[PDB]
């Protein structure tokens, strides 16, 4: 799996592959790993599907009521915060590598990382899942403050196509989803329009 | 569970559930016990020889271990619950320890069965 | 290591086990009793593990003690057997179980004389002769070599003799002496051990 | 926790004339990876107490939460009473040894730095419960790299000067970057006085690799 | 996988006199190769008149005694009066139990006064089983102070020998030589030595040196 | 460790050494591995030292407890049992425990050998520790329930020595307690060293 | 462990002009006593001994393997083999089983043969030596013996004052020592004579 | 152990501390540590004292050896090679980490060597359970081309940061110097540890041990 | 550890970092990384010092008799080969990643790897080592057709400054040479010289 | 399991041995021989592993023969005693190793009656009496308790009745016969077996 997210001014960027598979064979090449948390927020999921799954239930659950409750849109450090409790708490018993982003209405754009181990910290762009290790050097040093809703989008791609390519637990077709005031707008990238890098030659 | 306290005091220092209890015990069949030095007795009065009755299924006597054995009267339904309970506690003082029960032994576990009850809520 | 053996005749129940207590290499105990009276015509030969011998048997006992108090008579040696049998097969998956292993040896007034034999895993069957431990496996051929559905008890105390000479001969356990004793209608009747003139 | 996941190195903390010191680098690994460059590993336990955290970040940022709550609660009251640093790091061995004793550990080793009553503070806390006091602190490699230099310069001049000690950890600091292979050139000095818990942006030290041209030589 | 036990090291010692009692530990806390702390003395006071030194597992000492002190309290509050040596010995005894099957790492060594006014020395293993004695040592220097107490305080080996009584003055310098002998051969042993005496005046301390090494 | 009672004639003998080990080394020799559970029961130290102690302790609080509540001594082989039953419960556990408990009942001299195993036998004579087999030796080589005070009280503290010679777990002082119809006696305590210088000397 | 298989203890002292080696003479199997007369000291020529102390087996194939050698190499050699160089001859044959090592770790004592100069060192049961001016110590009761030793010892001692020092550190330290004992054994060397002494000490 | 050296202006200075364990008791309060490969060349060792003795001394053997036939003076790469080589044979089974340091015509030479066969050229390095503290001093006050007496104390500073810290480590701190031209074996170069003065008397009296058995013989 | 090596018309650049550890402690922080086998080709060494020096070498004394056997500059495909054989013969005993760069008047600048198993193949460019993984994707973006001695010599400074950013096992100064008919020129970037990367802030 | 003792008197050395070869729960042989022949004055008692005693045993034996054959005299027990260790010990680190625990007792018309004992790791003490097996373990103290110096052969095969018969009480093995032998000035005379009158 190849999980990732951007920061932009007034909202994120989310992208992942869709491969899912149980030892070398891939039980799923079209996985829709962009989970809906809530109206605006979104989580990126890597690791157990089954814990990754249940969790994410369970959140959406835990935060509907929480904005009900308060007649209000939830917070994207909510959302964060009520994953971490669960990852954190059941660490020993949950293979989950997840990435929250959305917008809020009063912080606006944001991203979380919430690795195995149930910590949580914010950043500016995260990288999760087995993929993730092929394209550090390539973000560090493509990444630049200041993209546009346009530029990010266009900078996962590439980052996921690079890892897609490298690592045999990801894969597949290239799932976005950009979130903003204005709402949610999600795209596929198939065949072609994934990115693509010639393969080094004589 | 039931833990209303059906035993208490009295103004005067009486617990009527007790006595009342004891007067239970007068409207029953008369019992009576003889120590002797050989062989101790004991007999059952105001047996109600309905006759198409049945001697065995009703006699206030009974065996709890093979040195002890004891006479009631009473209530029939509660004198059955106590005898089989120190019929019970008679075979397993015999597991805790391993010597066999003695006379006040289990007389006194009865009294304390019955104390208790005297002490407990719900009861 | 410990032998238990019994022989059902037509009217009767001989049954025998032997006296020693062992731990590590030596005999701690010159007369050990293997058997344990449950009524006046049942026995539980009872052998196993350290602790779990006498408290499960004594728990049986006692259990069948407390039935006599409460009806005033006896259990049936089958209804016994089926007891206990129920017992350690409900502890077998429980935080207690035990590891026992036993021959149940009783006569009814009504059914005649009864053996059966217990499986540590609680598996019971009736028998007319049956064996625990290594000694059995040098013995129960003979029995089935000398044994008829009428041996009368002379006649068994004598295949048990055999059994129990093997063992002086084969086995290489110590094993002196054996307690012996008989069960018919009129209830259980001790006998003298069968002891051999070793130092 | 029974498997350690993305952790902090060393952690270091000596006290001066009115005052204590800790460094922490604000590096987060996940096994040789350095993956979170740039996260605190410090914290501030009320006005008089500061705490560095070696080890399981997660576990640590709960130590964080239920911390930062107890000082709260405690501010609610206003009742002129406040946690001095010697109890901060008493309840601590307590809540770790604790753990440990369930089999379920906080995997954190931690320094406690503090100032309160003209005296300064420096504890040690393992994740098993082992504590204990003294002037200079060095968890992870740091106690094999710089509690050597630290004692060193304490057993010759006992009495250290907000500056000298400072000049201790930038030295100790750059000897970790040398040697700990999970070390970063990135840390965060923080300092407790009379005047209360001070933290130091992102910091670097000035590396000399001139040995590297020694090749041959 | 995780161990919920450390070795800290350090050694205590303990002898009992006609009229007083003394407790003595290096003062070095360490674990794996290293060096803790220099200054950590296993000597603690529990009153007037008892001391105890603790060894082993830190962590385990730590708790130990911090649960000692709370009982004395409560002992206290419930009966009146302070704990004897002889009690708070028993007492160590149970609360050792009952840990009986995840032990507390810990050699504990009780050194006092009993109420009869003399010197009272009572050694414990890990899950209370206990004694009183003349003289006792446990942790790593253990088995090398020992022999030499058994020769010189117990005059064991010796053919017509003056059996005079520790004489306090004799004792304190015993306890000094054993602990620097130890300190030469136990890489845990070293730093300092802090003695603990107690006599009907009370609770004395003093602190040697030992080699850093 | 090596520990031995056998009751006779005049009673129940029960002897002990005194040395306690870590491994190899010597820990003390000054054991009181005799338990002086009440002034009219005994018991002994073979095992883990904290695990008899302990619950032989337990069982001295039972017995006075079952003494205050029925004004009777309590029987040799009723507080054998309780102490069974007290340690069965904890079988497979590790609780190591070797132990003779002797006294002298309304059924004459009395003697049980209890296990953390679960064992509880009465006997004529027992031996347990490391050094046991030993003791055995010398002991069966001269036990009579017919021996003279004098002379059982030198056949125990003999088997016990012997034991300290060849098992090298098993030493220091040699004690010897004598259980008598009203109360036991510490009849003597002997160093090795001495006796030795005896047998011998 | 191997080495605490048949227990036992090896000491050597350095005096002024004399030199000792002691040690205990219990043989036994684990925790029973087999021998009370267990020779784990033997002659290597006048005024030159080595204890072994170990493994049983190790002990008396190590020292008779070594006698071997120590004819043979006086034989050609036109002399007495000297200390340091007995020495680095048991370091040689210890060593030539590195990866497979005999069970024993020597105490060697003695006086130069054409010299005053008392000698006594130790070595690895894969030999690496160890010389020192005070004492060595090899054994199941190492940690007991250094006891005795570093409170018991004096730079120069007369014989006889070196006979009481190292027979108290033996039957001390032996005696905290559950496998080791069962009797002691002393030789003193001077440039004149050997004076052999068996101690009085416990027998359990 | 912690055994260390530079490489200073004019040569060569190694260190080591002097502590030998069997377990955590200290069985040799004096071990020897450097040892002598050639008349310029010097070794010290960390690991199985045994194996650090055998191997240092045939390396030595097989250079008197080669120098006997070439006729010059042994070179440090040779002593590298021969060690190494030899290790790496034994695939980690010789437990010897050594610090290389000798002159050459081409120079002062400092190279550490661990028991796998690797070997590092280094201006200054540190071996043994001491060698991050011994490292610590170097990193942070090292300079190159000290002076003889710069160095020869900066050494015998991160031996002594070993002795403390390290369990492992104690005893004295032994220098070598070796330069263009000279040779300083410096045996006790620091002693920063003594025995305690004892406190009190027992010289054992001549009689106090009872005998059992007396035998004499008379020598010539 | 991270090791590279490209191919440029003329000739080869190669680099690697200096670290070299044993857990997490660096025993040098200044290794040499590249070791020369003859005149003209090189080798980047991953894996256990002690086997790449070893095998190292014993292709050097191999290569070396070889070409004075034939008077002749030895070819870069045999150097490649020397190290295969070694490799593959005794892969059970040896850890070691090995890449071959050098200059061959019959071949010119040429790049083989030869990683853990002993296989053996040419590649435009190479990267072996712990690192490496961190900057798959980089390289893969990145690598142009027809590079320069100057865009190539950057082009692995870059790649290795990332790695050595990521990896625990990787960093101290990157060294680098460039070998082409005219020989082989060897250079070091100390500190600042070493490309630098801003870490993702606010 | 294999039981083996000697006592050495002032002028001879008796020694004995069971008869007993197990195998499982049962003895295979009723008269098994522990005892083998070297000299005319030596005898080794072997016990141990199934393949490991003969084979072993014999090969020493063997060996001593061609001593005879090649010199014309015997090897004295203490020369032979030395043989057997030597090559025991040699085949202990080897890829043959024998495991195997003996006694070597035998007379010299020169320096009288010896007793010796050996580990199966090749240990070789001399002693006055000695024993191997769990039965060692039962019996040794015996004889620390009425072993002298001077003890007549009378007295000797009395103490060893005693041994013997304290292994029939305390001892779980089975062992009923016991093979017994001198050896003096004169060689080596058998003797009866001490049995126990068991079935
Ligand atoms: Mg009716
Ligand atoms: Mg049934
Ligand atoms: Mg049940
Ligand atoms: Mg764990
Ligand atoms: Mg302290
Ligand atoms: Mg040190
Ligand atoms: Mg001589
Ligand atoms: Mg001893
Ligand atoms: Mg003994
Ligand atoms: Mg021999
Ligand atoms: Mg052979």
């Amino acid at each position: 799996t190849t999980i990732m997210a951007v920061q932009f001014d007034g909202g994120v960027v989310l992208g992942a592959d869709s491969r899912t598979t149980t030892g070398s064979y891939i039980a799923n090449r079209v996985t829709d790993k962009l989970t809906p948390i809530h109206d605006r927020i979104f989580c990126c999921r890597s690791g157990s599907a089954a814990d990754t799954q249940a969790v994410a239930d369970a959140v959406t659950y835990q935060l509907g009521f929480h904005s009900i409750e308060l007649n209000e849109p939830p917070l994207v450090h909510t959302a964060a915060s009520l994953f971490k409790e669960m990852c954190y708490r059941y660490r020993e018993d949950l293979m989950a590598g997840i990435i929250i982003a959305g917008w809020d209405p009063q912080e606006g754009g944001q991203v979380y990382s919430v690795p195995m181990g149930g910590m949580m910290v914010r950043q500016s762009f995260a990288i999760g899942g087995s993929g993730s290790s092929y394209i550090y050097g390539y973000v560090d040093a493509t990444y630049r403050e200041g993209m546009t809703k346009e530029e990010c989008l266009q900078f996962t791609a590439n980052a996921l196509a690079l890892a897609m390519e490298r690592d045999g637990s990801s894969g597949g077709v290239i799932r976005l989803a950009a979130i903003a005031e204005s709402g949610v707008e999600r795209q596929v990238l198939l065949g072609d329009q994934i990115p693509k890098f010639a393969v080094a030659t004589l | 569970s039931y833990d209303r306290a059906i035993t208490v005091f009295s103004p005067d220092g009486h617990l009527f559930q007790v006595e009342y209890a004891q007067e239970a015990v007068k409207k029953g069949s008369t019992a009576v016990g003889v120590r002797g030095r050989d062989i101790v007795v004991l007999g059952v009065e105001k047996k109600s020889v309905a006759k198409l009755q049945d001697e065995r299924t009703v006699r206030k006597i009974c065996a709890l271990d093979d040195n002890v054995c004891m006479a009631f009267a009473g209530l029939t339904a509660d004198a059955r619950i106590v005898i089989n309970r120190a019929r019970v506690e008679c075979q397993s003082h015999r597991l805790t320890v391993e010597d066999p029960v003695t006379v006040e032994y289990i007389t006194r576990y009865i009294a304390s069965l019955k104390q208790r009850y005297t002490q407990s809520n719900g009861r | 290591m410990e032998y238990l053996i019994g022989i059902q005749g037509p009217d009767y129940v001989l049954v025998a086990s032997d006296r020693v207590a062992a731990s590590n290499i030596v005999q701690m105990k010159d007369d050990h009793d293997k058997m344990f009276k449950m009524s006046e015509k049942i026995l539980l030969l009872c052998v196993g593990e350290a602790g779990d011998t006498v408290q499960f048997a004594e728990y049986i006992q006692k259990n069948v003690q407390l039935y006599k108090m409460r009806n005033g008579y006896e259990l049936s040696p089958t209804a016994a057997a089926n007891f206990t049998r129920r017992n350690l097969a409900d502890c077998l998956r429980s935080r207690t179980p035990y590891h026992v292993n036993l021959l149940l040896a009783g006569y009814d007034e009504h059914e005649g004389p009864a053996l059966y034999y217990m499986d540590y895993l609680a598996a019971l069957a009736k028998a007319p002769f049956a064996a625990h431990g290594y000694g059995a496996f040098l013995t129960l051929s003979i029995l089935d070599r000398y044994y008829t559905p009428t041996i009368s008890r002379e006649r068994a105390v004598e295949l048990l003799r055999k059994c129990l000479e093997e063992l002086q001969k084969r086995f290489i356990l110590n094993l002196p002496t054996f307690s012996v004793r008989i069960i018919d209608k009129n209830g259980i009747h001790d006998l003298d051990n069968i002891s051999f003139p070793k130092q | 926790t029974q498997n350690p996941m993305v952790t902090g190195t060393s952690v270091l903390g000596v006290k001066f004339e009115g005052g204590v010191v800790i460094a922490a680098d604000m590096l987060g690994s996940y096994g040789s990876l350095a993956r979170f460059r740039n996260i605190s590993r410090i914290m501030r336990v009320n006005n008089s107490t500061m705490l560095g955290a070696s080890g399981d970040y997660a576990d640590f940022q709960y130590l964080k939460q239920v911390l930062g709550q107890m000082v709260i609660d405690e501010e609610l009251l206003g009742d002129g009473h406040s946690y001095s640093p010697r109890a901060i790091h008493s309840w601590l061995t307590r809540a770790m040894y604790s753990r440990r004793s369930k089999m379920n550990p906080l995997w954190n080793t931690m320094v406690i730095g503090g100032y309160a009553d003209g005296e300064s503070f420096l504890g040690y806390v393992d994740m098993l419960g082992v504590a204990y006091e003294a002037p200079s602190l060095a968890t992870g490699y740091g106690a094999y790299l710089a509690q050597p230099l630290l004692r060193e310069v304490l057993e010759k001049q006992p009495v250290l000067s907000q500056t000298e000690a400072r000049d201790l950890v930038e030295r100790c600091m750059r000897v970790l970057y040398y040697r700990d292979a999970r070390s970063y050139n990135r840390f965060q000095t923080a300092t407790v006085t009379e005047k209360g818990v001070e933290i130091e942006g992102p910091l670097s030290t000035e590396t000399n690799w001139d040995i590297a041209h020694m090749i041959s030589g | 996988r995780f161990s919920p036990y450390v070795f800290n090291g350090g050694t205590i010692l303990a002898i009992a006199g006609e009229d007083f009692a003394i407790v003595a530990s290096d003062t070095r806390l360490s674990e794996g190769f290293s060096i803790h702390t220099r200054d950590s003395p296993k000597c603690y006071k529990l009153t007037d008149k008892t001391v105890i030194g603790c060894s082993g597992f830190h962590g385990d000492c730590l708790t130990l005694t911090k649960i000692i002190e709370a009982r004395l309290k409560m002992y206290k509050h419930s009966n009146n009066k302070a704990m004897t040596t002889g009690a708070i010995a028993a007492m160590l005894s149970t609360i050792l139990y009952s840990r009986r099957f995840f032990p507390y790492y810990v050699y504990n060594i009780i050194g006092g006064l009993d109420e009869e006014g003399k010197g009272a020395v009572y050694s414990f293993d890990p899950v209370g089983s206990y004694q009183r004695d003349s003289f006792k040592a446990g942790g790593s220097a253990s088995a090398m102070l020992q022999p030499l107490l058994d020769n010189q305080v117990g005059f064991k080996n010796m053919q017509n020998v003056e059996h005079v009584p520790l004489s306090l003055d004799r004792a304190m310098r015993l306890v000094k030589d054993v602990f620097i002998s130890a300190a030469e051969r136990d890489v845990y042993t070293g730093d300092a030595l802090r003695i603990c005496i107690v006599t009907k005046e009370g609770i004395r301390e003093e602190t040697v040196s030992l080699r850093k090494d | 460790t090596t520990t031995l009672a056998f009751k006779f004639r005049h009673g129940v003998i029960v002897a002990a050494d005194s040395r306690a080990t870590a491994g190899a080394y010597i820990a003390s020799q000054t054991v009181k591995k005799v338990i002086e559970i009440n002034p009219y029961l005994l018991g002994t130290m073979a095992g883990g030292a904290a695990d008899c102690s302990f619950w032989e302790r337990l069982l001295a609080r039972q017995c006075r407890i079952y003494e205050l509540r029925n004004k009777e001594r309590i029987s040799v082989a009723a507080a054998s049992k309780l102490l069974a039953n007290m340690v069965y419960q904890y079988k497979g556990m590790g609780l190591s425990m070797g132990t003779m408990i002797c006294g002298w009942d309304k059924r004459g001299p009395g003697l049980y050998y209890v296990d953390s195993e679960g064992n509880r036998i009465s006997g004529a004579t027992f031996s347990v520790g490391s050094g046991s087999v030993y003791a055995y030796g010398v002991m069966d080589r001269g036990y009579s329930y017919d021996l003279e005070v004098e002379q059982a009280y030198d056949l125990a503290r003999r088997a016990i020595y012997q034991a300290t010679y060849r098992d090298a777990y098993s030493g220091g002082a040699v004690n010897l307690y004598h259980v008598r119809e009203d109360g036991w006696i510490r009849v003597s305590s002997d160093n090795v060293a001495d006796l030795h210088e005896k047998y011998s000397g | 462990s191997i080495m605490s298989y048949n227990g036992g203890a090896v000491m050597a002292m350095k005096g002024k002009n004399c030199v000792a080696i002691a040690a205990d003479r219990r043989f036994g199997i684990q925790a029973q006593l087999v021998t009370t007369d267990f020779q784990k000291i033997f002659p290597m020529g006048d005024r030159l001994y080595i204890g072994l102390a170990g493994l049983a087996t190790d002990v008396q194939t190590v020292a008779q393997r070594l006698k071997f050698r120590l004819n043979l190499y006086e034989l050609k050699e036109g002399r007495q083999i000297k200390p340091y160089t007995l020495m680095s001859m048991v370091a040689n044959l210890l060593y030539e089983k590195r990866f497979g090592p005999y069970y024993t770790e020597p105490v060697i004592a003695g006086l130069d043969p054409k010299t005053f100069k008392p000698f006594i060192c130790s070595l690895d049961l894969i030999g690496c030596p160890m010389v020192t001016d005070d004492f060595v110590v090899s054994g199941t009761c190492a940690e007991q013996m250094y006891g005795m030793c570093e409170s018991l010892w004096e730079p120069n001692m007369d014989p006889d004052h070196l006979f009481e020092t190292i027979s108290q550190a033996m039957l001390n330290a032996v005696d905290r020592d559950a496998v080791s004992g069962m009797g002691v054994i002393v030789h003193i060397i001077e440039k004149d004579k050997i004076t052999t002494r068996t101690l009085k000490a416990r027998m359990d | 152990t912690t055994i260390a050296g530079v490489v200073y202006k004019d040569g060569i200075v190694l260190g080591a501390d002097t502590r030998a364990t069997e377990g955590m008791v200290v069985a040799d309060k004096n071990c020897s540590k450097i040892h002598f490969i050639s008349p310029n060349i010097y070794c010290c060792g960390a690991g199985t004292a045994a194996d650090t003795d055998m191997t240092t001394q045939l390396i030595s053997s097989n250079l008197e050896l080669h120098s006997l036939s070439t006729g010059r003076l042994p070179r440090v790469v040779t002593a590298n090679r021969m060690l190494k080589q030899m290790l790496f044979r034994y695939r980690g089974y010789i437990g010897a980490a050594l610090v290389l340091g000798g002159v050459d015509v081409t120079g002062p030479h400092l190279y550490s060597i661990y028991p796998h066969g690797s070997t590092d050229k280094l201006p200054y390095v540190t071996m043994g359970s001491g060698s991050l503290a011994a490292m610590a001093v170097f990193e942070d006050k090292f300079r190159p081309d000290m002076e003889e007496e710069e160095a020869k104390n900066l050494v015998s500073e991160a031996i002594a940061a070993g002795i403390f810290n390290d369990l492992g480590s104690g005893s004295n701190i032994d220098l070598c110097v070796i330069s263009k031209n000279k040779l300083d074996f410096l045996r006790p170069y620091t002693v920063p540890n003594k025995k305690g003065t004892r406190l009190g008397r027992y010289r054992c009296e001549k009689g106090t041990t009872a005998v059992l058995t007396e035998k004499i013989t008379p020598l010539e």
